[PDB]
């Protein structure tokens, strides 16, 4: 009976002084905004219904109109920043935070979902949700001995809504709010459900994308081992965020990078660097480039896990983006490595696939590959084997490539002839 | 990310 109503009819019912008539129009509004295609969000906003829906959130004696109003307002906030702003401008945020204490779980869950859409718009509405005090009652819903006693969808919505209060930068989430949520976010990272685990890895990915002090807050909570275990999940939905967070922790200090290597992450990279998903390969090759930029003992740990042959293979065959992250991992390694390590890279077969990428267009990769050729030729000078390296490059067809490196970029043809003249 | 509740 509340199916395919007109907006004028929903307006006539909500404009009535009958809460039961207002409930049937608020349910007809939810049904139109829950339709699979072209939800009429703008027509409902132009009708002036958000204010009446926000007052219906306060109707404790009509739990049905509160649920229907929360669903309708959740779907308007699901749309454009403009549509989410019309919900926040109706006074919705305080009203959704009261509904978090609803004895009805279906109404409390819709208030969680709504808040998630408001905070997901951006940092300003994320920070206004946090200012209106949403965190304490969100975290109170998860204050249970066993998260397994809560409904799957309820925990999945609460975990996605907490993820959105940990998301967006400029500004980044408030440090006090991040330290109030992390303890509960860690409990959800140890949960059995895969959607809760995926949205909990994304939240740690958002909190790790930032200055080293933000990375430290998370690494002090002891999550790196659980993130390294979720990096080995068979579910790409959990591996994609677990890798981003491990990758964002190796942007920090060599001591933070050393917690990842200590948790055993280098043992999963053989499969992440051979991953059928191009994003996982590229993201994992980028994580390897920030590990090769660290200490010589950390570069030796990469060598011990057998990852150099795997980086020679991403350089041999992979999406050019992954191959550019591999050139960067080889130049960082050849920059901070010992000579014993640089000669191991040439023994693993780095010369041919590195040189074959000098026939590419990007000047950035050409400047990176020629910066690694010099570092290797400098290690060869310290061993008196530059001639052998020159002959090896000549046979792979590299001197020919560097000879052609007649280029627009100066540093390119400058370094090219700095190497052609000095070693060839 | 935002999520519309459908059906
Ligand atoms: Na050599």
């Amino acid at each position: 009976g509340t199916v395919n109503w007109s907006v004028e009819d929903i307006v006539k019912g909500i404009n009535s002084n009958n809460l039961e008539s207002q409930l049937q129009a608020t349910q007809a509004a939810r049904k139109l905004l829950s339709r699979e295609k072209q939800p009429p969000i703008d027509n409902i906003i132009r009708a002036g219904l958000i204010p009446k829906f926000v007052s219906f959130l306060g109707k404790t004696d009509c739990s049905p109109i509160q649920f229907e109003s929360a669903w309708a307002l959740t779907n308007i906030a699901s749309g454009t920043s403009e549509q989410t702003k019309a919900v926040v401008d109706g006074g919705a945020i305080p009203a959704f935070i009261s509904l978090l204490a609803s004895p009805h779980a279906h109404i409390s869950e819709q208030a969680v979902w709504a808040l998630g859409n408001i905070a997901g718009d951006g940092s300003a509405f994320r920070d206004l949700v946090i200012k209106h005090g949403a965190i304490d009652p969100l975290l109170a819903l998860l204050a249970v001995p066993d998260l397994s006693t809560l409904a799957c969808g309820y925990l999945r919505n609460l975990t996605w809504t907490l993820s959105n209060l940990c998301r967006n930068k400029n500004p980044a989430p408030p440090l006090d709010a991040v330290e109030q949520i992390l303890p509960t976010l860690v409990r959800l990272l140890h949960h059995n459900d895969p959607e809760v685990l995926a949205d909990s890895c994304w939240a740690i990915s958002y909190l790790t994308d930032g200055p080293n002090e933000r990375i430290e807050m998370v690494v002090k909570k002891g999550v790196v081992p659980q993130l390294v275990k979720l990096l080995g999940a068979t579910e790409l939905p959990i591996v994609t965020p677990a890798l981003r967070a491990i990758g964002n922790i190796v942007t920090g200090t060599d001591e933070q990078t050393q917690k990842v290597i200590d948790a055993g992450a280098l043992a999963v990279f053989p499969s992440l660097l051979t991953n059928p998903k191009t994003n996982i390969q590229k993201e994992a090759t980028w994580t390897m480039s920030n590990i090769t930029a660290g200490r010589q003992d950390q570069i030796q740990q990469v060598v011990n896990h057998g990852l150099v042959p795997f980086l020679v293979g991403v350089l041999s065959k992979a999406d050019f983006k992954t191959q550019k992250e591999a050139a960067w991992a080889i130049t960082n390694y050849t920059s901070g490595g010992t000579v014993e390590q640089i000669v191991y890279l040439v023994h693993c077969g780095i010369i041919e696939p590195l040189m074959n990428l000098l026939s590419a267009k990007d000047t950035k990769i050409i400047q990176v590959i020629l910066d690694a050729i010099s570092n290797i030729f400098q290690a060869a000078e310290k061993l008196g084997e530059t001639e052998k390296l020159s002959i090896m490059i000549e046979e792979c067809g590299g001197l020919d490539k560097i000879e052609a490196l007649r280029h627009e970029n100066e540093s390119v043809y400058k370094a090219s002839l700095n190497l052609i003249e000095k070693y060839f | 990310r935002k999520r519309r509740r459908v059906a």
